[PDB]
């Protein structure tokens, strides 16, 4: 049928070195189908052979707040977003006890603070807590979570 | 830059056993929401202590609060992760409920943010500075300041190092 494409970006400032790591790995699902795709280092995704119809599109990534986009109407090839105006995803719904709870709150902050003020060579450092992937767990990572403190998935 | 972060001492002389209060202060930092600073001192000359009680800092001791960052409505959090054997302190305090903070239309931009104590172990000339850390990738001479949108302030302020202690 059709191709559904677009761009996903994390909601925080990146650099040339960090962008290709943090923009990749978002899974975009067309709910109601078994069709998905993972974003590349430019944040770009492409899902082919999509049947015409109206869908919810769901976006997920470890340690990010899951997003749902309702009423995505597909009648032909469709671009959901652009490189200059991407869909933003909010980091800081952390895997705690091997599960995310769909809220960004104090527990998510406390999870990062378990390895506060470390860099990648430290044994205590965990790459998952380094939200902006700059090779350190510092106040920047904590403030990223604070951007959307007290929010849940329906607030997107 | 008339916007700055600095450290000020209540006094720059000290007999053995006396405590110098070192206050971290900011001036005209727009929509300021938090700091992190990395400080280097000489641990054989100065001992990091609580500025009111004189109790020795451990590697998890927290900085004493100043004028700013103490409105409980914005959910402040504070951290201390040091290497006292190397004379390194790392201090951080910030607001978490940034949307509430913005809604007040009342930014904190100038004033004191932290106080640490230094007890003289020796009466001997010594230097305290803000210092680069690998744990703070984009630090500006060992400092990272943030605004109330949760973004790092990447330019427009000076880091003013304090004067010498016990110079003669
Ligand atoms: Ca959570
Ligand atoms: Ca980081």
């Amino acid at each position: 049928g059709t191709t559904v494409s677009g761009y996903i970006n994390p909601d925080f400032v990146t650099t040339s070195t960090t962008a290709p790591i943090v923009k990749a790995g978002f899974t975009v699902e067309i709910v109601g189908t078994t069709k998905s795709a993972v974003t590349d280092s430019n944040g770009y995704f492409e899902i082919k052979d999509v049947a015409a119809g109206t869908y919810t599109v769901k976006i997920t990534k470890a340690n990010y707040l899951t997003r749902e986009i309702a009423n995505v109407s597909v009648t032909a090839d469709k671009e959901l977003s652009t490189s200059a105006s991407p869909i933003l995803m909010w980091a800081g719904d952390m895997a705690i006890g091997g599960t995310q709870d769909g809220a960004i709150n104090l527990e998510d902050i406390l999870e990062i603070c378990k390895a506060f003020n470390t860099s990648s060579t430290d044994a205590k450092y965990q790459v998952g807590l380094d939200l902006n992937r700059d090779g350190a767990i510092s106040l920047e990572d904590v403030m990223i979570v604070a951007k959307h403190f007290g929010k849940v998935s329906s607030d997107y | 830059m008339e916007s700055y972060i600095t450290m000020n001492f209540d006094k720059n002389t000290a007999e053995v056993g006396q405590i110098i209060k070192a206050t971290v202060k900011i001036n005209k930092i727009t929509n300021f929401s938090g700091y992190q600073v990395n400080i280097k001192y000489d641990p054989t000359v100065l001992q990091a202590v609580n500025p009111k009680t004189g109790v020795a800092y451990t590697n998890s001791s927290l900085p004493t609060s100043g004028e700013l960052l103490v409105n409980e409505d914005y959910g402040p959090i504070v951290q201390g992760v040091h290497k006292i054997s190397e004379g390194i302190l790392n201090l951080s305090r910030s607001y978490t409920a940034l949307d509430v903070y913005r809604a007040s239309e009342s930014p904190e931009e100038t004033g004191t943010v932290a106080v640490v104590g230094f007890k003289a172990l020796q009466k001997k000339a010594t230097t305290v500075v803000f210092e680069h850390s690998v744990t703070m990738p984009n630090g500006i001479i060992g400092t990272t300041l943030f605004n109330w949108y949760g973004n790092r302030i990447t330019s427009g302020y000076s880091v003013i190092q304090p004067g010498e202690i016990n110079s003669e």
